[PDB]
RNA sequence: GCGUAGCAUGCUACGUCAUUCUCCUAAGAAGCUG
RNA sequence: CUCAGCUUCUUAGGAGAAUGACGUAGCAUGCUACGC
């Protein structure tokens, strides 16, 4: 029976096969699939038994990638399939399906036998590159080596996965652009012959094929020619990422398409993409729903602008870089021409124009100065090119003649106080306690190394029916609290003299520009900004501070004219979420007066088989991609239903991604482009990137509850939450607040977090996230790696199990349960290696002396105080040595005070810092 | 002790040549820089005293910055 | 502090008191005197209050006047400032090529980036390593954005004039890169 | 503080008080003794808290200027006192590497380039006298920072390559010191 | 027995001086955290 | 040489509470003078 039913396979194409079935039977393996039906719901991996499936051999007896499958069912599905395919068989997107009747013992059983398929689908692939754990990746090395993307030993370097390790992976990666390429063309020419032939069926992922013939015909049911609906809202969205991971586009951006002709010649003048923007959308997501506006000036709400960014941050990876960024105009201000910014081209939100352009304007009061002097036009414009090669980044000019470079002293030493620790038995030869934290120092380019540092910052798609969704969920962790537009004398700034970006700080501190401005002027240049695009040079500064690795954070400072609005903005919301207690953004809640067990007996909030996790995000910032970021600042911009119209909202967010996002970094004498990713100088930085972290983690238990098969979940209600949550994310296209509120309690009730910028803990079910009803580690590490664009290795995650010791690490602070008044708290101690380094080595030359600096050993024995209880002795005695050595430092104090001017010091206040008594009531909840 | 006593003799080592406006040599510096960032990531006693020897002998190497006979007496 | 009128009458009713408490041990005398010099203290509080409120309030508001005065110099000096060096830049780029680039502008607005690489005189090149020199500025004269650049000066991270003929593999470890060279646009 | 004169009018009433409260005489005299010391001791009271803030201001003072004056100090005393302290710490660390390499550019031995540390790479290190290449140099090897090297070409002062057999006990001083000696590591 | 003045004790209100404590505005030095 | 939070310390200022002291006004009670 064998050879009879393999030489009827084996039909009129004239193929020969290699069966991979036992005696023509089913073949059993795990597949992924994107399946919605009755019972269960989600993109999961299932086993697939229904299917006998021979592989062609090519001539010389090697084994063709080239499968027939053969689906064996009732007449009823054989039957409503073959007219299916007989109505679809001229369209060339559709593989070639045969149709015959076989006999086994006394009864016929069609088969419907797909031809010339391939082994993984685009499920697979999509799959392998969506959940992907270091561990079991065999679906994927299989797909990159078996179509020609790199070597069988490609795969034995040491992390061949990791993005920033080895920044070659991504070529790897977009060597399979072409064939997605080819797969969103050929759905459209499918999604085409279905409409001309009036067949309403859902397009799923795992029906096509790598090549891209869809070969599935199940569940199509047929109308009248002309009317076919093909649903594209889970293909197309499941399909995003990998979308620009592995740039299918690039492929567009040669003449007539083809990948062998040269690139096509854009004139430079153009900014206006608008037709090429349509045309493309037009081409590939032809038949997405939804409508789409290139220019996102004429968007919605806040959930319309997400969708045309997240489509223009993949359709602008075609055009050249040297088109976007400002547009300048020449404007006349009493017959001199000046060349300004008139508008603006962002990567996402597509063209966007001033409103109040005068031409012709006779007087420039401060707030017009102020604005013209900040626009890079001027700047960039009256600059000589510079073609830097450090760097990968795009460069603008050289507002200087020659480059400068910036050097980093090695950070001074504090003799009398190590001697004191050698002495007190410290640094000795193998201890638990050492010097790991120094002053390191840089040659003359680590400013420019450190901008460069942002290569790792990718044009990321983000699959939009689930961020539009995780949108929904994430603001519910900010429904608590309360902001809006503030005026200009409600503005609360801590200090004054800060400096104020550039080229603000040619002519003084941020203190001359607040004091030197009314207050109605202040607030005119805000109206002013929520009408009309002002771009920003930000600076880059170097860091001069303790660190356990040498690496030379740089932080961006922003201009005057950024950080001053965006305080009007967004004050209200920022000191709102930084007086709450007990939410999950735990900004604003200190560490002392038993603020930490507060912190912790809140976190563990009725969780019932809790494990804390933790994740630090590596490159927080310099990854964080452009579409989370974007909604990050609309999070925090829906707080604005009444202050702010809706395009006086828009033009906020376009300034926002104007100074913040894609900017002109002026990395020592030189403006350069930043490809994306928060500038961590701006006024919601630690705001968000609190959204942008809840964001991945929500992402993340979305796709772990999705992911389960669906049929294994004993409990009824979360069988049913999946299966609504499913329809929620690609089968709705509105809000179901209902049940937006109902994840958001599933969430809390078995996800418990506590946040803070990018440094998280969660306080998971134990249960549920080993059934798969929550997010893991594993989980999120697969969000990392197709969001983010880094893989986040194991040194930057921790898991613990025992909720006593809580935990292992939050804000560099370690937590001990400790006794205190009769009842256990938890306090935070620091590494000691971190105090021994802050008190050993220290930033400047007078500092090193003491003697005037008795109120930092105070400050410094305050963190170090818990470790005085710690089980380790030489943690222990940490603190001790800080005690004796103020006790040293008042000493000698007092005697060269005596010495030099004959004034005994006045005590009984400064005998408190050499007791613990002042420190232990530093930790305690009186207060 | 011997260990964790040249991790700050190469801070002090560095600092006093920084002080000789030795930044001035963009190379020099550069090893310098490269000397002092690895004695301060040494695991091993051995590298680190190789490496503070090479970051002494650029010290040594100017002629008459740093008056050797006034200060070793 | 011997000012205002209620420090005569306090001095008054005390200088009464002092001389009458002789004359008068205790009773009427006394009672009265003792009155009245309590009166007169209350009023002289008063009216020290009164005057280290009001001198405090003078005080406040000269300094917040010297503080406006003082700040509204600083807005001239930084107007002042902000417009010399927007006049500056404005008379230093480069007119005839860059009004030539946007006449042929179809909305009159061009993209930033394309004003300085299609219209500015010189081309700092950075070079990291001289692999990158060979492969990208060889020579007297390169070529980028299309057009023909020639070299004026290569000076190196020291700032030292470093001459083209110098720079060579063999000679390569010799230098302070990176090397910043400057060329002109040769047409 | 019982260094101010109304102390004294505390001692007076307070003595009074104390003969009082034997005494016993009588209430009115006990109240008009309680008027006095009250009297008396808020007049002291006012003039401690003076003295006490007063002392306090000085104090403060005292300490600001101490502060200052040592900051000056140490700011303009760092050439000197980061380089003592560095030659402490090394002469502290006992060595034989450091300590040969110190020793030998004491007495004018000072090396012309970074000592390598790789398997053989060039070493040019000066020496002044014939006693300093006795001391170190012998034949075809070179006893330097505790390790041997390789002598390659010992050059003259003049750039002229002298052999090796040429130097050689008295015949030092017709040859022109200082000599670069030339080595490479051999381990 | 009641009223005015005077003396004595007690209570209420108000105005000052001082000490201590708490909170809040502002200025300065410093430390830690993302 | 940026954004934000937290904390220690010093001084200036404002408000409040408690205690002590002084003074003025008012009220409760005891006593001498003048009154009835
Ligand atoms: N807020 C905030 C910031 C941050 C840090 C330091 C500063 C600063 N001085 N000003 C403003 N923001 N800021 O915190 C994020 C994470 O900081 P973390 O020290 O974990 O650094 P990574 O995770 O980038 O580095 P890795 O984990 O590889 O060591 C940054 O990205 C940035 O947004
Ligand atoms: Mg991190
Ligand atoms: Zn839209
Ligand atoms: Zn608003």
């Amino acid at each position: 029976d064998a050879q009879s039913f393999l030489n009827r396979v084996c039909g009129v194409s004239a193929a020969r096969l290699t069966p991979c079935g036992t005696g023509t039977s089913t073949d059993v393996v795990y597949r992924a699939f994107d399946i919605y039906n009755d019972k269960v719901a989600g993109f999961a991996k299932f086993l697939k038994t229904n299917c006998c499936r021979f592989q062609e051999k090519d001539e010389d007896d090697n084994l063709i990638d080239s499968y027939f499958v053969v689906k064996r069912h009732t007449f009823s599905n054989y039957q409503h399939e073959e007219t299916i395919y007989n109505l679809l068989k001229d369209c060339p997107a559709v593989a070639k399906h045969d149709f015959f009747k076989f006999r086994i013992d006394g009864d016929m059983v069609p088969h419907i036998s797909r031809q010339r398929l391939t082994k993984y689908t685009m499920a697979d692939l999509v799959y392998a590159l969506r959940h992907f754990d270091e561990g079991n990746c065999d679906t994927l090395k299989e797909i990159l080596v078996t179509y020609n993307c790199c070597d069988d030993d490609y795969f034995n370097k040491k992390d061949w996965y990791d993005f920033v390790e080895n920044p070659d992976i991504l070529r790897v990666y977009a060597n399979l652009g072409e064939r997605v390429r080819q797969a969103l063309l050929k759905t459209v020419q499918f999604c085409d012959a279905m409409r001309n032939a009036g067949i309403v069926g859902v397009l799923t992922l795992d029906n096509q094929d790598l090549n891209g013939n869809w070969y599935d015909f199940g569940d199509f049911i047929q109308t009248t020619p002309g009317s076919g609906v093909p649903v594209v809202d889970s293909y197309y969205s499941l399909l995003m990422p990998i979308l620009t991971l592995t740039r299918a586009l690039t492929a567009e951006s040669h003449v007539d398409t083809d990948l062998t002709k040269p690139y096509i010649k854009w004139d430079l003048l153009k900014y206006d993409f608008t037709e090429e923007r349509l045309k493309l959308f037009d081409r590939y997501f032809k038949y997405w729903d939804q409508t789409y506006h290139p220019n996102c000036v004429n968007c919605l709400d806040d959930r319309c602008i997400l969708h045309c960014a997240n489509f223009n941050v993949l359709f602008s990876t075609v055009f050249p870089p040297t088109s976007f960024g400002p547009l300048v105009r020449k404007i006349f201000v009493d017959g001199v021409p000046f060349v300004v910014s008139t508008g603006y081209h962002f990567r996402e939100l597509g063209v966007v124009h001033n409103q109040d352009v005068n031409l012709h304007s006779s007087r420039l009061s401060f707030k017009e100065l102020l604005v013209y002097a900040a626009d890079p036009a001027m700047h960039a414009a009256s600059g000589n090119l510079l073609l830097d090669k450090r760097t990968t980044c795009f460069s603008v000019a050289a507002l200087t003649n020659n480059v400068a470079f910036q050097t980093v002293k090695p950070g001074n030493f504090n003799k009398d106080f190590y001697d004191f620790a050698v002495s007190k038995g410290f640094f000795k030869e193998g201890s638990s306690v050492e010097l790991k934290h120094f002053f390191f120092a840089q040659d003359g380019n680590a400013a420019i190394s450190d901008y460069d540092y942002y290569r790792y910052n990718l044009p990321t798609m983000c699959d939009i029916r689930q961020l539009l969704f995780v949108v929904e969920v994430v603001d519910k962790y900010f429904d608590c609290y309360d902001g809006g537009c503030i005026n200009a004398n409600q503005v609360i700034v801590n200090n004054l003299d800060k400096s104020a970006g550039f080229p603000f700080n040619k002519w003084g501190k941020a203190r001359l520009y607040y004091d030197s401005m009314s207050y109605e002027d202040q607030d005119a240049l805000f109206a002013y900004t929520k009408r009309n695009v002002i771009p920003t040079i930000t600076q880059m500064n170097l860091k001069y501070a303790i660190s356990a690795k040498n690496r030379a954070r740089t932080v961006a400072g922003v201009s005057i004219c950024s950080t001053m609005t965006n305080r009007q903005f967004h004050q209200k919301l920022l000191k709102s979420i930084a007086a709450t207690r007990g939410a999950t953004v735990v900004i604003g809640t200190s560490k002392f007066y038993g603020g930490w067990h507060n912190m912790l007996k809140t976190v563990y909030s009725d969780v019932e088989n809790p494990h804390l996790m933790g994740w630090d995000y590596p490159k927080c910032d310099r990854a964080m991609p452009n579409m989370l970021r974007i909604m990050a600042s609309l999070v925090l911009a829906r707080k604005h239903t009444t202050c702010c119209s809706l395009s006086h909202r828009f033009y906020r967010l376009a300034n926002e991604c104007a100074q913040v996002l894609s900017e002109m970094v002026m990395c020592g004498g030189s403006l350069y482009v930043k490809p994306g990713g928060t500038s961590s100088g701006d006024a919601t930085t630690a705001y968000a990137n609190s959204v942008f972290n809840i964001c991945q983690a929500v992402t993340a238990n979305v796709n772990a509850l999705l992911s389960t098969d669906g049929n294994k979940i004993a409990d009824k209600y979360v069988r049913n939450l999946q299966h609504r949550l499913y329809e929620c994310l690609y089968r709705n296209r509105d809000v179901d607040t209902d049940f937006v509120n109902e994840f958001y309690a599933y969430l809390r009730k078995h996800f418990s977090m506590m946040i803070l910028s990018d440094d998280a803990v969660v306080c998971f079910n134990s249960t549920y996230a080993s059934q798969g009803l929550v997010a893991s580690i594993k989980n999120f590490k697969s969000v990392l790696y197709y969001q983010n664009n880094v893989f986040m290795s194991e040194a930057k995650c921790w898991t613990e199990t025992d909720l006593t010791k809580g935990p292992h690490e939050f804000c560099s602070q370690h937590t001990m349960l400790v006794k205190q008044g009769d009842d256990y708290v938890y306090l935070p101690y620091p590494d000691p290696s971190r105090i021994l380094g802050a008190g050993c080595f220290v930033d400047d030359i007078v500092k090193t002396d003491g003697t005037l600096m008795i109120e930092r050993f105070v400050s410094l024995a305050i963190d170090a105080y818990p470790l005085t209880k710690h089980p380790n002795q030489e943690y222990a005695d940490v603190f001790h040595l800080y005690l004796q050595y103020i006790r040293k430092l008042h000493d000698e104090l007092t005697g060269h005070m005596l010495d030099m001017y004959s004034v005994m010091l006045t005590n009984d206040n400064t005998s408190r810092y050499w007791e613990p008594e002042f420190y232990e009531a530093m930790y305690t909840p009186h207060t | 002790s011997k260990m964790s006593d040249v991790k700050c003799t190469s801070v002090v080592l560095l600092s006093v040549l920084q002080q000789l406006r030795v930044e001035s040599s963009s190379k020099l510096w550069a090893q310098c820089v490269q000397l002092h960032n690895d004695i301060l990531l040494a695991k091993d006693t051995t590298e680190a005293f190789e490496k503070m020897v090479s970051l002494l002998s650029v010290l040594l190497s100017m002629q008459g910055a740093v008056d050797i006979n006034k200060l070793c007496e | 502090f011997s000012s205002l009128p209620s420090y005569a009458a306090f001095a008054t009713a005390q200088e009464a008191y002092e001389q009458a408490v002789a004359n008068g041990d205790s009773e009427v005398v006394l009672k009265k005197l003792k009155k009245s010099l309590n009166v007169a203290k209350s009023e002289f509080d008063r009216d020290a209050a009164m005057q280290r409120k009001l001198e405090k309030m003078a005080d406040q508001a000269m300094t917040q006047m010297y503080k406006q005065a003082r700040s509204e110099d600083k807005r001239a000096k930084v107007t002042s400032a902000m417009q010399t060096m927007l006049f500056t830049m404005l008379r230093k780029l480069d007119n005839d090529a860059l009004n030539n680039i946007i006449n042929n502008a179809r909305d009159g607005c061009v993209p930033l980036n394309i004003i300085p690489l299609t219209t500015a005189a010189k081309l700092m090149v950075v070079i990291p390593d001289y692999n990158t020199y060979k492969n990208t500025c060889d020579g007297t004269t390169f070529t980028y954005a299309s057009a023909l650049w020639e070299i004026q000066q290569v000076v190196d991270a020291d700032s030292k004039i470093v001459q083209l003929s110098e720079i060579s593999m063999d000679n390569s470890p010799n230098l302070a890169w990176p090397l910043i060279v400057t060329a002109l646009r040769a047409n």
